[PDB]
């Protein structure tokens, strides 16, 4: 070639190398009442075991920090848990510890940024909030609406239906439609992947994602061990798109739009918090 | 004719409407947002009526259609009664049902209203019994048995479960029910049953105790299945059989190896109908009366 | 953070691939400062590096101080776009007294770009900012074959903590192979003696030995013996290649045996442009900021 | 004979190499070499004089000017050079005015200045303009493009035209000069010499081999320069100009033009 080309086309690859060397961080909150398969879900997603008295519980935040590695890429995972949320007779203001935690992480990063020496950076801003909805089959509850509305303005809210294997296809379709209608009418902004596009549209059409989780594997019939729930009347395959939307949620959280979650967390939620705090 | 009264208490989304319609083998109770005795052996003698409620100013009723703009409103607590005739061997059955439990930010009003309704029925019977011109054929409205529907969490009992079951136990027999047992595998269901029994023992929840000696094998088998794990469905297939059709398989409700639904039905309308009725009206009511007449 | 063994493949290792895709959608930006005496071949080298004769065709906004000339360009190749901003000095070293005041406009341009970034960063209504900070500084050393001049040492020591300093020997064609090696050795000893730190390309983990060896050679060959020519000449073999033709020979730009032009193009564009930007934003800008604010 | 030659230019322009190439011997060494501390500690231009005898028995004096344009501040880089030249003119005048005058007065007057211009293709700098303005009026200035092999033939032509235009612009007296006492052939020779001034010189003290033939020049990874090849550089032309055709005229013009002007000004003043 005369002239031999400039290496402009190698600039993306250069950035790839930088990213693969500096690793990544992902912070995810698992909001919901007890017994919604939140611990099972997080262990199913990362294919590992991250998370293993008084009748009246207190709504508290429990952080689990882990370092995962695959293909020489290191991810620092912060799993934020919400034990006690919505598990009592009186759950009034159960959302406050959660929104306060999110706002506190935004505020902490804001004040770290202003330091003259800011080399070390303890970033714990929540990149995604999975709100687990009990599969009642009817619709969203007042606690669900209130909590989701307050979380949506400070973090990427991803509503999900817990234990979707406890509802039939018709029941699940109706429940998802009613949830979507409530989210629209109550003006609750949920995280949606950018459309720059058919795969992304399919991901959006499935929202709220119908989740099934399992940390066990069973024979699918073709001699292969697949992650599934074994009922005496059938096997619920987690990786089967016709059984649950786990693969779509994994695409949104890690495989395709993880960067979009982190960037929207930093450039939208955090930037709005900072501007309102400094004004 | 035998007057029988059964309460269905629990949080929304526990299959109470499905249980009632399956029990009567006809869709008499519509499901939420979806507001006829097709069974020849069931007749509606007094349609569903509100017997006690406690909501806020302008709160849509339990019959209100799906309104997304008003989904944010807490429903309060509402109790209904439906009187049917089943089948002398005829049974005048009154099904009491709760609405709003688990849907309020503060559910204290729920247990308060359930106790108010139950105690008001005791007070009605006591006032009639105290009258000079009494009527022995008076319409008895006392709840004889109550089924508390436990959400399929898989862990155990929560504060609302304990509060409501202990509140109801003062007036009637309480049967905790593992609802939507198809939400669990065999191992998970066994563990959930053990966990619930651990909680009822820890929190002194006075649930009904299934127990001549001929009844040893039967009653022991009833005490082993506590809480009864049921799978219900009010939708039929082409063959006319009640089923739940999942993408991965079909659950036929009639099959006895999946659920204790048929065992529960034989307990309610067969073996223990009169045991529940006698314990309610001759022990619990009498203790209430003794306290009132101190 | 506790390291956990993950079974199978989850797919979080696709985060770099996502950065790769997004980096293609949004363009890349680079800022390159050229310091050298007039006529040393700064403009020709820019035309050669970016295969574009209109590289300094868009100028964007007695004499006793250097004049700065800022030019903006857009280079497109295989769907990847680069917004290049070339800062080029005019008058450097041509004043009778080349004291600091003469060449201070260069340092002032650097500080003003850092100041603009800092001011945008500290704004309450903070919005996305165009990164204008100087990402690389190419200092052109005259091919005298003796040593670095006093003005060279002064400027390089005053700019090494603000930019990724890349010293090069300009018009190296005139130097013999032995003169090139001697001059480079003398220059390196002088820069070491004056504590002037240059940009050392980073080494990546789990990287091919060819890549790491190339990076180590890129640092070891500094200062690069470079030549400029975006014009095609006919060599004695009859081939039409980029270079310059003289009665004594045809020197070729893209021939590794004639100069270190390809090593410069690798350090600046093909291999370590993004790493130069990273050092500018994470180390140099952060030190300037910390000095200003502490 | 006695010929005094000065070299004025920045360190590393090939001044010592050109002198040694012209006279085919190691007369002088680089005033600085590959060492910055070798530059004058005074941070000014200093005179470095050397004496040699070559064979006509010609006594060559070489005057290097280390420090000229080699520092941050070069606002007085030409002043020591002007002082040295004027001191030699004044010294000769003192010896001339002596009543008991020497028969053979030692001539220390700078007879030729090889001024090395950088081959950057640019107009004359502030330093070059100031230095040439003062020097051209008191000594024979022979402008030269130091390391001319940087320029292609087209770049050389363009730069030489630019430099000649700069000389005309500043009204500099550039050697060789013409006078009414010259023949039409001598004027023609000065015209051709002047056409190739500043000389595109290339110097080398080392030998190279090309096709089994030895040349005086430079060989590199890509080039092969033969300094004595008139179709590569003007070294042969400058050598002929300096040592054969105009050596006598250089000494003659130093005495009759520069020294006479100096003398007239100095006597008019006193
Ligand atoms: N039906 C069903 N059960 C599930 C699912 N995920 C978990 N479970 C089970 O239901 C219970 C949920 O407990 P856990 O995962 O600890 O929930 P958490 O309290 O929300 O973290 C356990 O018995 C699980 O084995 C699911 O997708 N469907
Ligand atoms: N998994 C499961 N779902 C059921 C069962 N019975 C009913 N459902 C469904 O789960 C939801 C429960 O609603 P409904 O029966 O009206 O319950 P209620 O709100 O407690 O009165 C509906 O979508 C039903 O079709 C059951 O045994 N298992
Ligand atoms: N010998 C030589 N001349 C060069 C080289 N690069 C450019 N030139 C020439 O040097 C002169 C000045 O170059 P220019 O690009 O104008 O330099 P700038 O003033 O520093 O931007 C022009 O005649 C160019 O053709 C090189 O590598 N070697
Ligand atoms: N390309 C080139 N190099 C030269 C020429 N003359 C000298 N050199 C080399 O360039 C450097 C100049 O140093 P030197 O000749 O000592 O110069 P001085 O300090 O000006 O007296 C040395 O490394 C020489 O070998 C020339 O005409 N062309
Ligand atoms: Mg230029």
């Amino acid at each position: 070639p005369v002239p031999p080309p400039v290496g402009i086309s190698n600039l993306p690859n250069q950035r790839y190398k930088i990213v693969n060397e500096e690793g990544g961080t992902f912070t995810v909150m698992l909001c919901g009442e007890s017994g919604l398969g939140k611990t099972t879900f997080i262990n199913t997603l990362f294919q590992t075991v991250l998370k293993r008295e008084p009748i009246r519980k207190t709504v508290e935040i429990d952080i689990t920090r882990a370092l995962l590695e695959e293909k020489h890429f290191e991810l620092r995972v912060n799993v934020i848990d919400t034990p006690g949320f919505g598990d009592n007779v009186n759950n009034n203001k159960a959302w406050q510890p959660l929104v306060d935690f999110i706002d506190d992480q935004h505020d902490s990063y804001m004040r770290q940024e202003q330091q003259p020496y800011r080399t070390k950076k303890f970033d714990l801003r929540v990149h995604a909030v999975l709100y687990f909805i009990r599969p009642t089959g009817h619709g969203l509850k007042p606690i669900d609406i209130e909590t989701m509305k307050r979380l949506s303005t400070r973090a990427n809210l991803i509503p999900v239906i817990a234990k979707a294997d406890t509802l039939t296809a018709q029941e699940l379709q109706q429940f998802k439609s009613r949830i979507r209608q409530v989210i629209e009418a109550q003006e609750i902004r949920i995280f949606t992947p950018p459309l720059d596009v058919e795969h992304a549209r399919q991901l959006i059409e499935a929202m709220p994602f119908a989740i099934v989780g399992s940390e066990k594997k069973f024979d699918n019939g073709q001699g292969t061990q697949v992650v599934a729930r074994k009922y005496p009347w059938g096997l619920v395959e987690i990786e089967n798109d016709s059984h649950c939307d786990f693969r779509k949620l994994r695409a949104l959280l890690l495989r395709t739009y993880l960067l979009d979650l982190i960037s929207t967390t930093q450039e939208m939620h955090y930037e709005t918090y900072r501007r309102l705090r400094l004004e | 004719g035998i007057t029988y009264t059964m309460l269905l208490c629990g949080p929304a989304g526990t299959g109470k409407t499905a249980f009632a319609n399956n029990l009567l083998e006809t869709k008499i109770f519509p499901h939420k947002y979806q507001y006829i005795s097709s069974n020849p052996e069931v007749k509606v003698i007094a349609p569903t009526k509100v017997v006690s409620f406690n909501s806020k100013n302008g709160i849509p009723s339990y019959v209100s259609e799906f309104d997304p703009m008003r989904a944010n409103l807490e429903p309060g607590i509402t109790i209904t009664s439906t009187s049917l005739e089943l089948g002398d061997d005829t049974v005048f059955f009154n099904l009491i049902m709760t609405h709003g439990i688990g849907e309020n930010l503060d559910d204290s009003l729920c247990s308060e209203e359930v106790m108010s309704y139950l105690e008001q029925q005791f007070d009605i019977v006591l006032a009639e019994e105290t009258r000079i011109k009494r009527n022995p054929r008076f319409e008895d409205t006392r709840v004889h048995v109550a089924l508390y529907f436990i959400e399929p969490t898989g862990h155990g009992l929560r504060e609302v479960d304990v509060e409501l079951m202990k509140s109801i136990s003062k007036y009637t027999n309480v049967l905790p029910i593992i609802t939507r047992a198809d939400s669990f595998t065999k191992e998970e269901l066994t563990q959930f049953r053990k966990n619930i029994m651990f909680d009822v023992e820890r929190y002194n929840v006075p649930i009904y105790k299934f127990e001549d000696l001929e009844s040893m094998e039967e009653n022991q088998a009833l005490a082993s299945l506590q809480p009864f794990a049921i799978i219900t469905s009010d939708t039929r297939d082409s063959e006319g059989r009640y089923v739940r059709e999942y993408p991965w398989g079909i659950i036929s409700i009639d099959d006895d190896k999946i659920s204790d639904l048929k065992v529960l039905k034989n307990v309610l309308f067969g073996s223990h109908l009169q045991e529940f009725k006698d314990t309610t009206q001759n022990l619990l009511y009498e203790n209430y009366r003794s306290e009132k007449l101190s | 953070f506790i390291r956990r063994q993950i079974n199978g493949y989850v797919g979080f290792a696709n985060l770099p691939k996502q950065w790769h895709r997004r980096s293609i959608k949004n363009g890349f930006s680079f800022n390159l400062l050229c310091v050298g005496p007039d006529g040393i071949g700064k403009t020709t080298l820019m035309k050669t590096l970016f295969n574009n004769d209109d590289i300094e065709a868009n100028l964007v906004k007695q004499r006793h101080k250097v004049k700065i000339k800022s030019y903006e360009s857009v280079i497109e190749e295989n769907g990847v776009k680069l917004n290049l901003n070339v800062i080029d000095t005019e008058g450097f070293g041509d004043f009778l007294n080349n004291d600091q005041k003469s060449w201070d406009p260069i340092i002032k341009e650097i500080d003003s770009r850092f100041d603009q970034y800092l001011d945008a960063e500290n704004k309450i209504n903070r919005h996305s900012i165009n990164d204008k900070r100087i990402h690389a500084c190419l200092y052109f050393i005259e091919p005298t074959g003796h040593y670095l001049k006093p003005l060279d040492l002064k400027f390089m020591q005053s700019v090494y903590e603000k930019c990724n300093l890349i010293p090069v020997i300009a018009k190296s064609d005139i130097l013999t192979d032995e003169e090139i090696l001697s001059f480079k050795k003398t220059i390196m000893n002088q820069l070491i003696q004056s504590n002037i730190e240059l940009f050392k390309p980073p080494i990546y983990s789990n990287d091919d030995a060819e890549n790491s060896h190339l990076s180590e050679r890129l640092f070891s060959s500094l200062p690069y013996a470079v030549i400029g020519s975006n014009d095609i000449v006919e060599n004695y073999s009859g081939n039409q290649v980029r270079g310059r033709s003289y009665p004594w020979g045809v020197i070729e730009v893209d021939n590794d045996n004639h100069s270190d032009f390809n090593l410069l193009k690798n350090l600046l564009i093909k291999q370590f442009m993004e790493e130069l930007k990273e050092r500018t934003s994470k180390i140099l800008y952060e030190n300037y900021r910390s000095s200003k604010l502490a | 004979f006695q010929f005094n030659i000065m070299v004025v230019g920045q360190s590393g322009l090939g001044k010592s190499t050109l002198i040694n190439t012209l006279f085919a011997s190691h007369l002088i060494d680089s005033a600085t070499g590959d060492d910055i501390s070798a530059l004058p500690v005074t941070k000014t231009t200093e005179m470095k004089i050397s004496t040699h005898t070559l064979v006509v028995r010609l006594n060559i004096n070489v005057i290097d000017t280390p420090g000229f344009g080699d520092f941050i501040d070069n606002s007085k880089a030409w002043e020591p050079i002007v002082k040295y030249i004027k001191e030699q003119h004044s010294q000769y005048l003192r010896k001339e005015l002596t009543a008991q005058r020497e028969r053979f007065i030692t001539d220390t007057r700078v007879h030729a200045i090889l001024y090395f211009l950088q081959p950057n293709g640019k107009e004359l700098s502030r330093l070059d303009v100031e230095a040439l303005k003062r020097l051209t009026e008191i000594a024979n200035v022979i402008p030269v493009i130091g390391k001319s092999d940087t320029l292609t033939l087209d770049e050389r032509t363009e730069f030489r035209e630019l430099i000649q235009n700069e000389f005309e612009k500043y009204n500099f007296k550039i050697y060789p000069y013409d006078s009414e006492e010259l023949t039409d052939e001598e004027l023609e020779l000065n015209r051709s010499v002047r056409s190739i001034i500043p000389f595109a010189v290339v110097g080398s003290e080392n030998e190279i081999e090309i096709n089994g033939e030895t040349f005086r020049g430079r060989k590199t990874r890509w080039s092969a320069i033969n300094v004595e090849d008139i179709n590569q550089c003007d070294f042969v032309y400058l050598r002929e100009f300096l040592i054969r055709t105009h050596l006598q005229d250089l000494i003659e013009t130093t005495s009759y033009i520069h020294y006479e002007g100096f003398r007239a000004r100095q006597l008019i003043a006193l």
